[PDB]
């Protein structure tokens, strides 16, 4: 909406380039940040604002998102059918050969801090997951 | 490229009074540093009390 | 029109052309017959066009007495403004009151209104107009827009 | 060479002036903490006595 | 008043003026209305 | 890439401090576990303010503020992390109340648009200076940012210092007996919620091996080098988490009155998690919780809307 | 070597004359391995050479057909060193790890270690990498020597 038109459908068309990563900015967070709770399996263990500062003649130049509370506390032992931020869970299953042994990959339930074993998520699968928010860096 | 140099000069004006406000805030929160160090003070101050 | 003014016409016509033969695009008409001192208003022109929509618009076809004619069916004109018209019409742009205009909003009333301008369109009719703060002196703008 | 330099001084100068007046907006802010933190000693100092 | 938020959520219509203040019931899905038709639609539109 | 030696030489002997100069001592098993804990979960919140400021440092004359509270959190163990979200939570309660009442008045009012200024008997105020206000009778927050500097103060005695503080307050409810536990229910508008405070006092403070954690600082990956340059915090025998966090509410909070409010007036349709679940009864509740009737009686009347008149004359 | 670019290592090593009497010697043998294409440890130049001290090093002279044995042996050479190695190579003196090291130790290192540098060798190497901060990032130092 705010921003300059490259030129110029569902979700495909092409957006503008810090525009792209103003969408992008988000799966970074929410994956250094986000975590299942009893109530919202896509909880973000963090609270956040966000600010989207427009200029002189009025498109977006700025995006702030600014963090208070990381809910930390789950990061060791969450309880009973609720998952720790997103990223771990990523890591151990889109790894890469390579990386598998690089950032040091044992799988699933070989960390103790990961409780409830593995607790799969609906309708999004940690897996590919992993791969996306991985893209999302390279926009950013 | 005189007409630029006077906007030049402009520049620096608006830069110095962005300093003597971030200034003030550099005043402000050694001002601040005395006020909450006297607080933390005279509490331990008054918890003996 | 004098014979003279229509040769010029006449040229101001035959460069415009597509298979070669006499063949000028609808698209065409009012750019040209806005040179040839006239300034139609798209829908002026639409009216005496047939309402095309793009499609058609870009592809349908004047010729020489079709074109000549629509030059004269709007050129002998009714209403077209003057200054006194037009600083009230640029006034259109006061923010408070001020003898001076508004910079993004001159963009946008080009974009937002009736005849939607392109930001290309919107830009170049308002550019280096405004002022440091953007206020631009419209009793100016009006002179501008009206002599050129 | 002469143009390019104006034109974008000119547009600085309004980003100057976004951090300008939020800088106003933490010397508000930090005269108000120092104030919250004065009245808190000025208590502590009194109930001191 | 119960009968018009109750229905409206359900409706599918999340988001509801009461003023300018939109009362959202969380869905919970992907609602339709993000998509480039409903950028370019409301591309700095009018909000009629 | 911190040093190796050194990390289980620091998380079995701590060459700490008592007074003000080198002590040693053997960890037991006890002491060791509990504080490498805190190191495993400590080193993911120093990544995370890497992170967000990596990622505004891509995306950084007006702005629009946006609010995603991790949000209106009641679990059944509600901690303190529970505790300041639902108080910002409480307070954008009181920013409707603030503003379509009152703020989206006096932006009608910042211009003289006819405006009759109408109010419902809905100010929050005093469930927010029960949980915010520093000195006074002090706030919950405030008299943790206190108890967290006291050996012979306690989880308990935070609780009992605040049925101390409060008592008679009409926004503030002593628990259902637990005194053992030490809970407190407040009346938040969408419901009495319950908080547990055992742990709340290490969780303001964030104790952990010093030892470690300053080889830690001086350590080898850019990451880890300036997740953790920030070491002179840590206590060994500072300056709070939520002090510093109301050192930032204000600025959440304080810009949030200099800029016109839009609002997403957020209803649960189910408390199960589900897609598509609503229950008759738990939204009316919300339709009530939310503010609806009188939400209506302001903005019913009221402009969604606003674009420069002058500009559009 | 194919006849096409032998002519060409002739060449450059014609070039290397000081008088035009043919004889380049033990000493500028090096360079001319080098511009031909290597990049000897100037062991293995002094391997080929047959172990000889300064005197005649200086004093003994060579022709290309006493050369090309030489460059032929050492090309289709064992090892040849890559970034990995390199980069490791010059990590040794992170103090800690950082990615980076103060352009005087690396000034120096390189005047100390292994096949000694002179100022002059490493000034034109380092310079301009070091940073603002005066460290200079070995990555990147690394891959300069590579593709040059």
């Amino acid at each position: 909406v705010a921003s300059s038109h490259k030129g110029k459908q569902g979700p495909s068309f092409s957006y503008g380039e810090l525009e792209k990563q103003l969408l992008q900015a988000n799966p970074i967070l929410e994956a250094f940040g986000n975590a299942k709770t009893v109530k919202n399996d896509n909880s973000s263990r963090f609270g956040k604002f966000i600010r989207i500062n427009f200029d002189v003649t009025g498109y977006i130049v700025g995006a702030n998102i600014e963090t208070y509370l990381l809910e930390k506390s789950r990061a060791i032992r969450q309880a009973k059918d609720e998952r720790t931020f997103h990223i771990f869970y990523y890591l151990i299953a889109g790894a890469s050969e390579q990386m598998r042994n690089d950032l040091l990959l044992e799988g699933f339930n070989n960390y103790t801090f990961l409780s409830n074993g593995h607790v799969p998520i609906p309708a999004q699968q940690d897996d590919e997951m992993f791969q996306e928010t991985l893209e999302a860096m390279t926009i950013m | 490229e005189a007409r630029r140099k006077e906007l030049e000069e402009k520049m620096v004006s608006l830069l110095q009074e962005k300093n003597d406000l971030q200034l003030q805030v550099q005043a402000e929160q050694d001002n601040l540093a005395d006020a909450e160090e006297r607080c933390d003070q005279l509490i331990k101050n008054k918890i003996q009390l | 029109f004098s014979e003279e003014q229509t040769a010029e016409f006449k040229e101001a016509f035959q460069l415009f052309d597509r298979t070669g033969d006499g063949k000028i695009l609808y698209s065409q008409c009012g750019d040209v017959m806005r040179a040839l001192g006239q300034n139609p208003t798209n829908a002026e022109v639409m009216k005496v066009l047939g309402n095309p929509k793009s499609d058609e618009m870009n592809l349908k076809t004047l010729k020489f007495e079709q074109f000549l004619p629509m030059m004269q069916t709007i050129a002998k004109n009714k209403d077209q403004g003057c200054f006194e018209d037009y600083v009230e019409g640029l006034r259109v742009f006061d923010k408070e009151g001020n003898g001076t205009v508004m910079g993004a909003e001159i963009r946008h009333v080009l974009v937002t209104l009736g005849e939607k301008m392109t930001e290309e369109e919107v830009e170049q009719l308002v550019a280096g107009h405004e002022d440091s703060n953007g206020c631009i002196n419209y009793e100016e703008l009006v002179r501008m827009v009206l002599s050129g | 060479k002469s143009e390019a330099r104006r034109k974008e001084l000119e547009e600085k100068m309004v980003s100057l002036l976004q951090e300008k007046n939020d800088l106003q907006l933490q010397v508000q802010a930090e005269q108000d903490n120092l104030a919250d933190a004065e009245e808190r000693c000025d208590q502590l100092i009194k109930n001191k006595i | 008043v119960l009968h018009n938020l109750r229905e409206r959520y359900f409706s599918g219509l999340i988001y509801t003026y009461s003023g300018l203040f939109c009362v959202v019931i969380n869905p919970y899905k992907q609602l339709p209305i993000y998509s480039e038709k409903i950028i370019d639609m409301y591309k700095g539109k009018k909000r009629h | 890439g911190i040093n190796v030696t050194d990390f289980t030489r620091s998380i079995l002997t701590p060459r700490i401090k008592v007074g003000r100069d080198v002590v040693q001592k053997a960890q037991t098993k006890e002491q060791a576990d509990f504080a490498i804990e805190a190191l495993a979960k400590a080193k993911f919140e120093r990544l995370f303010r890497w992170i967000l400021t990596r990622v505004n440092k891509a995306l950084d004359a007006s702005f629009l503020g946006i609010l995603d509270i991790a949000g209106f959190e009641i679990f059944e163990i509600n901690s303190f992390e529970q505790l300041c979200i639902n108080y910002t939570n409480e307070k954008l309660q009181q920013l409707f109340n603030h503003t379509m009442f009152i703020l989206e008045q006096e932006e009608y009012q910042r211009e003289g648009i006819e405006w009759n200024f109408i109010d419902f008997g809905l100010d929050l105020q005093p469930c927010i200076e029960l949980i915010e206000r520093p000195t006074n009778p002090p706030g919950v927050l405030a008299l943790l940012d206190e108890e967290c500097w006291f050996p012979k103060a306690t989880d308990t005695s935070f609780v009992e210092k605040l049925i101390q503080e409060q008592g008679n307050h009409a926004k503030f409810q002593k628990s259902k007996q637990l005194k053992d536990k030490t809970e407190f229910c407040i009346l938040h508008y969408a419901g009495k919620v319950t908080y547990n405070a055992s742990a709340w006092l290490t969780k303001n403070m964030d104790p952990l091996n010093d030892n470690v954690t300053s080889l830690l600082n001086q350590s080898s990956d850019k990451f880890v080098a300036d997740l953790w340059k920030d070491v002179d915090r840590i206590v060994g025998l500072f300056r709070t988490v939520g002090q510093l966090y109301k050192e930032q509410l204000t600025k959440l909070m304080t810009t949030l009155r200099n800029t016109n409010p839009n609002f997403v007036r957020c209803i649960i349709p189910n408390h199960e998690k589900r897609a598509g679940k609503l229950d008759a009864h738990l939204v009316l509740e919300q339709l009530r919780c939310n503010g609806v009737l009188e939400g209506i009686r302001i903005c019913r009347q009221g402009f969604p809307n606003r674009i420069v008149f002058q500009e559009f004359r």
